[PDB]
């Protein structure tokens, strides 16, 4: 069948600038009727896809006039004039000339913004979880930029690497920031054996690591 | 306008048959539109599965072979999807949509329904409160949160104060572990407001038919 390739963008872009997304087909999508069948979709985190353009250069209904497509029979381009923070998400292209209607791997769009430092919050095990024999310690690092971050846990001053599970969100559509939560999970008997637990975050917005901590 | 809503069991044992329904409203399915099923695999790869049109025209993805069947019911106005002998390979989110001749779909897509193929048993989640252990620089913001741990399978929706509190909320992607999902959610409010005004988090796990509301109280 047809193989559609989407190229990744090399860097987060500046708001209010023009952006181009590329998609390529290993077979021409021009049809005997002279029309080129290619669709462009935008899918935001936790949402269903959204048609932007179809027939290669036609705007779906209710879609900003800032979006427009162009191309040959095998090379296509979605142009976003004056890109806005609400435009981040994943852009896919779909070929509509023959079965199966092949989708593109997808291209992610990231917005550049002012560097923000993370807001760290550490929390201790709940009395409910502890009466279960389990104990997890949570640490939230919210609304920071860029996305690059490093968190380090320490029990009684000693670095720990067992039991930690990290989960990063996607770039916020409003303030373009990122957020991460790290969970240190240990057994209850173990948690009662220590006193100090610290969460350490090293971001570009500072030489020194933001360190939050508590004592059992 | 038109609305599409997928429904069906979010958990299927391997080898079994999978079955989803898409209920349309505001528009008849006995029209010459390609009422289609599409799915998105973990990794976000999107795949076209098949479609039924004009009530008697069905086309399918060669690759699903002969284990795919798309039918409908004019009286209730819903088309169905059925996929025989599923394997974990079929785990994914299923979306129904309405494509026309020229590939245009408009805003006619369902919200997608997650299907997981596995032998594991359904396990509801246990919700724990995340309060601050001590005090801090008040006259600013305070961050609270909930921890959802040990549920299977995805998904779980978290809302705060019954959804009447949406700003300052951050819910993180569930991480797997021992075939059990765990995830967290945070919320930030003006210190002056908590704990006076109470703050709860609601967690609904459709797969097990359970909904939990947990109030965050001072320790
Ligand atoms: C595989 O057949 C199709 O995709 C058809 C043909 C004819 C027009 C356009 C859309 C149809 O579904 N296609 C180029």
């Amino acid at each position: 069948d047809i193989v559609i390739t989407q190229d990744e963008l090399s860097n987060p872009v500046t708001s209010g600038e023009s952006v181009s997304i590329s998609c390529r087909s290993s077979r021409s999508l021009l049809y005997k009727d002279g029309r080129t069948y290619l669709n462009w979709f935008l899918q935001r985190p936790g949402q269903s896809p959204q048609l932007l353009i179809y027939l290669m250069s036609t705007r779906a209904s209710g879609v900003s006039d800032r979006f427009s497509g162009s191309g040959s029979g095998t090379d296509f381009t979605l142009e976003i004039s004056r890109v806005k923070a609400e435009d981040v998400g994943v852009y896919y292209c779909q070929q509509f000339v023959e079965y199966p209607f092949t989708f593109g791997s997808g291209t992610k769009l990231e917005i550049k913004r002012a560097d923000a430092a993370p807001t760290v919050s550490i929390f201790p095990p709940s009395s409910e979880q502890l009466t279960s024999g389990g104990a997890s310690v949570v640490c939230f690092l919210n609304n920071f930029y860029p996305k690059d971050i490093n968190v380090k846990w320490k029990i009684d001053g000693s670095e720990r690497q067992n039991g930690v599970l990290n989960s990063w969100t996607d770039q916020d559509s409003k303030d373009s920031t990122y957020s991460m939560s790290s969970t240190l999970t240990l057994t209850k008997d173990e948690y009662e054996r220590h006193n100090s637990y610290t969460c350490e975050a090293t971001h570009k917005t500072s030489t020194s690591p933001i360190v939050k901590s508590f004592n059992r | 306008e038109v609305k599409l809503s997928e429904s069906g069991p979010g958990l299927v044992k391997p080898s079994q048959s999978l079955s989803l329904t898409c209920t349309v409203t505001g528009y008849s399915i006995t029209t010459n539109y390609a009422w289609t099923w599409i799915r998105q695999f973990p990794g976000n790869k999107l795949e076209w599965m098949g479609y039924i049109r004009s009530s008697v025209i069905t086309r399918y993805n060669p690759s699903l072979k002969s284990r795919i069947s798309i039918t409908q019911d004019t009286s209730k106005n819903q088309f169905f999807l059925q996929l025989n002998s599923v394997t974990t390979e079929d785990t994914a989110t299923y979306y129904c949509a309405r494509y026309d001749y020229y590939g245009n779909t408009g805003d006619y897509w369902g919200q997608g329904t997650s299907v997981t193929v596995s032998s594991a048993k359904t396990t509801p989640p246990s919700v724990y409160p995340l309060a601050p252990g001590t005090a801090a620089l008040k006259s600013s913001m305070v961050t609270l949160g909930c921890l959802v741990k040990g549920y299977f399978p995805e998904p779980v929706t978290v809302t705060w104060n019954s959804g009447s509190l949406s700003s300052g909320v951050h819910t993180f992607p569930a991480v797997l572990q021992s075939d059990l999902y765990t995830l967290t959610s945070s919320v930030t409010v003006p210190s002056s407001t908590w704990p006076s005004q109470t703050v709860t988090c609601n967690v609904a796990h459709p797969a097990s038919s359970t909904k939990v509301d947990k109030k965050i109280v001072p320790r």
